[PDB]
């Protein structure tokens, strides 16, 4: 944290944050969500971290260089240490990235090494070559060298993500899956795990061995797993929660803006809300069926007359404000709803869905007030504009992720946030073989468009290829885009250090501080 | 990352 001159700091430096739900795990190679990443950034640190405005900055690596965007060399700081006092070395990174690539780890982010194009990743993922073949090497204890199969100019932007953080081999190898219990875990971030009570709380305390420990101000931070946005708000305003999760209740939002406007933080966020269609499950494997759902959805009612929290109606997957996105707006987005409905009714009828035989399916969402209210309004618009019957089903977070990876769903509420600010952070998730592809979308035409972006050394053709890739997804109606998020949350007036400037919202509790109040 |  960088405390301004003249700020008076409270005597007790502790913070309570709501985190939306119970995390799927504390192991960085086993996580895929925002709740999981919020806690991971405070425990495990990788080569680069984000500064308070979101820019990629030095983490364990003090400096780095590249040769042709293909060979990247990271010089690790000599005082980086684990919480048990042992040093963080280049060998930790070699071990960790081979463990992430290893099919046996079954990481939901296995494909993040493909996004980066580390040499040999495809064969390692496919079981053809051992993980030890990965293109990474420790030249010495403090120099980590990475070799790509192609020039990737934005490569270092990826490195702030939890998946490429280091894991302590000795604990992983001694305790297996219980290496993350408070008694066994070893961490290299600003905090260490003090307590973990499933469905109650996660308590972290400062890690004294952290190399930048002298700038850490908060000594203890608690993460709560409350998935009810109304409860998060009540407990914030009663004084128990200092920072809500960034899901706001439709029930109270307008009233909070009126009553505690200074506490309501609303900033740009690179995330898209959408309904994920299982592309492999009949009748969703029919493009007319997906296109009808996409068209009959009235975004103006949902975004502006139902949620009304500042989001923008979406027509694409990648948010249009992502760095390097130059998207073309589809013409159906330009039509009236009336024309969209007529066309939707027409396509559904071509697929064999009459009034005598309505299309019926389930809409799965992760337990939440906000997602339930939105699913009820959407089930209702689809009923009214298309005559389809929708069954709403809620699942707790970690189970809901599981269901989607397995493909046992029809339609699911979804929301992807960027891991790095470049259009492939979104587009790579739709690759046929991506481990993050829960749409189960497989398109060789889409896959080839993304492959070509790294075969050109021109940012205008790359952008033109990203816009054609969004157009291919749109043509296939792989998903139903709803809105581009605004990051809305409540932050007590005594929480300093949160600018709201990072569009990826990569918050580190080590940068925050409590003002005396 | 998947946003809950
Ligand atoms: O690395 U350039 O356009
Ligand atoms: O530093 U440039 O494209
Ligand atoms: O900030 U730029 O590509
Ligand atoms: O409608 U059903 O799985
Ligand atoms: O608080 U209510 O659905």
């Amino acid at each position: 944290a960088d405390v301004p001159a003249g700020v008076q700091l409270a005597d007790k430096q502790t913070l309570v944050r709501n985190n939306g739900s119970e995390v799927q795990s504390l192991d960085p190679h086993k996580i895929e969500g925002v709740p999981e990443s919020n806690v991971s950034r405070d425990l495990f640190e990788g080569l680069l971290i984000s500064d308070v405005e979101g820019h990629p900055s030095p983490g364990v690596a003090e400096k780095w260089e590249n040769k042709d965007f293909k060979v990247w060399t990271f010089h690790l700081r000599e005082n980086a240490k684990w919480s048990d006092g042992t040093p963080v070395t280049a060998h930790d990174f070699v071990y960790s990235w081979q463990r992430l690539a290893d099919p046996n780890t079954a990481s939901p982010y296995a494909s993040y090494l493909q996004y980066g194009h580390i040499a040999n990743i495809d064969d390692i993922i496919a079981g053809k070559k051992p993980a030890t073949d990965l293109g990474v090497k420790a030249l010495d204890d403090h120099t980590f060298e990475v070799t790509l199969s192609e020039p990737v100019p934005y490569f270092y932007k990826l490195l702030v993500h939890p998946s490429v953080s280091p894991v302590p081999k000795s604990a992983v190898e001694k305790f297996g899956d219980k290496w993350t219990q408070p008694a066994n875990i070893v961490t290299n971030g600003a905090y260490k795990l003090k307590n973990w009570v499933v469905n109650e709380r996660i308590v972290l305390e400062r890690n004294p061995q952290y190399w930048d420990n002298a700038k850490t101000v908060i000594n203890q931070v608690t993460y709560l797993p409350i998935s009810s946005e109304v409860t998060d708000v009540n407990r914030y305003r009663s004084g128990e929660i200092d920072m809500t999760y960034n899901n706001m209740p439709i029930e109270l939002f307008q009233k909070l803006k009126k009553e505690i406007p200074n506490e309501v933080r609303v900033d740009p966020y690179l995330c898209t809300y959408y309904y994920e269609i299982n592309n492999q499950k009949a009748p969703f494997n029919d493009v007319r069926v997906r296109t009808a759902l996409k068209l009959a959805l009235d975004r103006d009612i949902i975004v502006n007359k139902v949620k009304n929290q500042g989001d923008l109606p979406a027509y694409s997957y990648t948010p249009p404000y992502t760095d390097g996105a130059k998207l073309v707006e589809p013409e159906w987005f330009k039509w009236s709803q009336q024309k969209r409905n007529e066309e939707a009714k027409k396509l559904l009828a071509e697929a064999g869905f009459t009034a005598d035989k309505p299309l019926t399916f389930d809409l799965l969402y992760n337990t939440s007030d906000l997602h339930k209210k939105l699913a009820i309004a959407v089930a209702s618009i689809w009923k009214k504009n298309l005559g389809v019957n929708v069954n709403l089903e809620n699942q707790e977070w970690k189970t809901f992720l599981d269901t989607r990876h397995q493909g046992t769903f029809d339609v699911a509420r979804a929301g992807w946030c960027a891991d790095y600010n470049e259009p492939t952070s979104f587009l790579n998730t739709m690759l046929s073989d991506s481990s993050n592809n829960t749409a189960h979308y497989k398109s060789p035409a889409f896959d080839k468009l993304i492959a070509d972006t790294l075969k050109v050394a021109d940012d205008t053709q790359r952008s033109e290829l990203y816009a054609k890739a969004e157009q291919q997804l749109d043509k296939d109606s792989a998903i139903v885009p709803v809105y581009y998020y605004v990051n809305a949350r409540l932050v007590k007036p005594w929480v300093g250090g949160y600018t709201g400037k990072d569009p990826l919202d990569n918050i580190y509790v080590k940068n925050l501080y409590i003002i005396k109040h | 990352k998947k946003k809950a």
